[PDB]
RNA sequence: AUUCAAACGAGAACUUUGAAGGCCGAAGUGGAGAAGGGUUCCAUGUGAACAGCAGUUGAACAUGGGUCAGUCGGUCCUGA
RNA sequence: CGCGCCGGGCCGUACCCAUAUCCGCAGCAGGUCUCCAAGGUGAACAGCCUCUGGCAUGUUGGAACAAUGUAGGUAAGGGA
């Protein structure tokens, strides 16, 4: 698991352009254009009943809320604002991230494509999840022993 | 061995009998230079030849 | 006041995990000592014998994942030391697990 | 008998000596040279800190492959180490020097480290033994400690 | 102590390993002074010093 | 592939006892011999050096102890 | 043939016999002739587990679990 030649003989340093052994990660990185689907709203209280519908869309219109069965693995629960964002994006769970507005002008059709979710999978992320609410789940296996 | 010889055993009998230390009161002569025993053998390193 | 006595459920299964094989039951000995000097605030820990024979009950690799003990602090008799209180850590055989607290047992 | 440094005032000092000290000469004149100056007090506290790695020694000279720990930023270095065996010898030379100043008659609680001296031993003779039938020395490098106290308000 | 010499001759005594041998811990200082076989036969008898069972390999 | 407690001790990861968990697994890490070693055997004591950490231990060191034959061998016989 | 009487000298004899008492400069993964040989599985003196007996992991521990190693493994689809 090496590089066999590093360097030829007469450039008789080691150039800074050969693979050599490290720190891996933790580098700082930007990348651009991830697009943002949906700004989703917190938790909110309202006539003494709160409003967690998060993860409704116009053709799901369930209750349910943009946190999967069990909470997100390792981080916790979203009871704030949030944004969707399509793809990866850098860093591990819990990492601060930065949102900067774009720098280029966005003049392709791409860029300029109009998003209307039908349906946010809200299944358990800590295992193969297979409900996506709790009321749906209850709904299939029935009572259990523990009743 | 346990099968020896009486040359053998009485031949060993010497060499155990000199692997003592000089007794203490030698060196309180007038003309003593002797500081220890240098002839003793140990019977893991030196081995006597034979 | 500082005499006092006390019921544990230690969790031995999540301050084991990781560890090797050839590792498991010494190091729950010592997670178990740690634990006492966390409790009981004594650098003195004496763990009882049938409570290092349960921890050693099924080998070396498998080690009980609960486990209910009894941290009791005494005052130090003779042999002067710094340590005037040290902990007694007994071992508590019980069936099951379930709805085990804290329970604060006295004398 | 002939030490390194004459105090300047011999009324308000106590010595102690040590010679052919089993114990490594450059951890030790690395735990020497951080308990120079301290008071006597501070001292022994220090020293049974470096034995429980509470507090390191620097290791500024010989410090070759010595390893990076936290508490050398202490001292404004990067390189410490907790030579266990070199604190406990000279920890009992402190107890014999201030063991002492009692015998002077001197106030204990006011002695001060002002010289400090770790001086090289005669080496020892062992032997390791290598491949092809070689056999290369094992020399200890024991140590002399000869330290003194002064008694400064 | 150190009680080597007398589970050896205890051994030899009770016609068993020294794997055999129990020596009482909480009487130590008495088996201490023990230095004879004569002696350690009198141990055998106030029962200080015991013959362990065979460790059981059962064949059912 | 070790762990707990105790004892001794100035001092215990290493000694000793007890308990536990393991290994050798009868072609043995067992019990005895030949050759070779030559006192290493055993007891008491010490901890300078040595036992590539340590040691309250040792095959180290210092004191003393220990090998009993008509029948077991040698001795006798001849072999190359 | 039965019984009775007398005599049998000299030398060896402890211990180790081997991952520490021998030879390899050493408490060296090497080398060095033999005897005795339990239960289960099984064709079996195989391998694996156990009892009798023995031992403390082989000249150190502790804490971590990076890269490179060393020794074990497993890999979708393809199959040299």
């Amino acid at each position: 698991r090496k590089v066999a030649c590093i360097g030829a003989w007469h450039p008789a340093r080691v150039a800074f352009s050969v693979a050599r052994a490290g720190q891996k990660g933790y580098h700082h990185r930007t990348e651009i254009n991830k697009k943002i689907y949906k700004i989703g709203q917190g938790y909110l209280i309202k006539d003494g009943k709160l409003i967690k519908n998060n993860a409704s869309t116009d053709y799901d219109l369930s209750d349910k809320s943009i946190n999967p069965l069990g909470g997100f693995v390792h981080y916790g629960e979203v009871t704030n604002d949030f944004v969707m964002l399509k793809g990866c994006v850098v860093g591990t769970k819990k990492r601060v991230l930065t949102l900067r507005k774009s720098l280029l002008v966005q003049t392709k059709r791409r860029a300029l494509e109009k998003i209307d979710l039908k349906f946010i999978d809200t299944t358990s992320k800590f295992g193969h999840g297979r409900f996506q609410t709790v009321e749906e789940k209850k709904a299939f296996m029935g009572p259990l022993k523990k009743d | 061995s346990s099968h020896k010889t009486f040359r053998i055993k009485r031949f060993l009998a010497k060499k155990q009998k000199q692997n003592r230390p000089i007794p203490q009161w030698i060196w309180m002569k007038t003309g003593n230079k002797i500081r220890y025993n240098s002839k003793r053998r140990h019977w893991r390193r030196t081995k006597l030849g034979l | 006041n500082e005499v006092v006595t006390r019921e544990y459920t230690i969790n031995i299964h999540k301050r084991i995990h990781g560890v090797g094989f050839k590792k498991r039951a010494p190091r729950a000995l010592k997670e178990i000592r740690k634990f006492a000097m966390k409790e009981m605030g004594t650098p003195d820990v004496r763990i009882d014998t049938r409570l290092n024979k349960a921890v050693w009950a099924k080998g070396i690799r498998n080690v009980p994942y609960r486990i209910r003990v009894r941290l009791s602090r005494k005052r130090n008799e003779d042999e002067d030391s710094p340590n005037k209180l040290y902990t007694l850590v007994t071992y508590v055989p019980v069936t099951t697990f379930k709805n085990l607290q804290t329970v604060n047992v006295d004398e | 008998v002939r030490y390194s440094l004459d105090p300047e005032n011999p009324t308000k000092s106590c010595k102690s000596r040590g010679s052919n000290l089993r114990v490594h000469f450059k951890n030790t004149r690395e735990t020497a040279q951080a308990i120079k100056g301290m008071h006597i007090r501070k001292a022994t506290k220090y020293l049974k800190d470096v034995t429980l790695k509470k507090q390191c020694v620097p290791f500024r000279r010989y410090n070759g492959g010595v390893g990076r720990c936290a508490q050398a930023k202490q001292w404004g270095w990067t390189q410490g180490r907790w030579p266990k065996k070199s604190a406990e010898f000279l920890l009992h030379m402190l107890k014999n020097a201030e063991s002492n100043a009692e015998l002077k008659g001197l106030d204990v609680d006011s002695l001060v480290i002002e010289h400090i001296q770790v001086n090289k031993a005669p080496k020892m003779r062992r032997r390791t033994y290598r491949a092809h039938g070689r056999i290369n020395p094992y020399m200890s490098s024991p140590c002399h400690i000869e330290m003194i106290l002064t008694e400064k308000e | 102590s150190m009680l080597r010499l007398q589970k050896r001759l205890a051994s030899s005594v009770l016609r068993c390993g020294k794997k055999k041998v129990w020596l009482d811990p909480n009487e130590t200082n008495e088996i201490a002074n023990a230095n004879s076989r004569q002696q350690i036969r009198k141990l055998i008898k106030d029962g200080l010093i015991i013959r362990k069972p065979v460790t059981v390999h059962s064949r059912a």
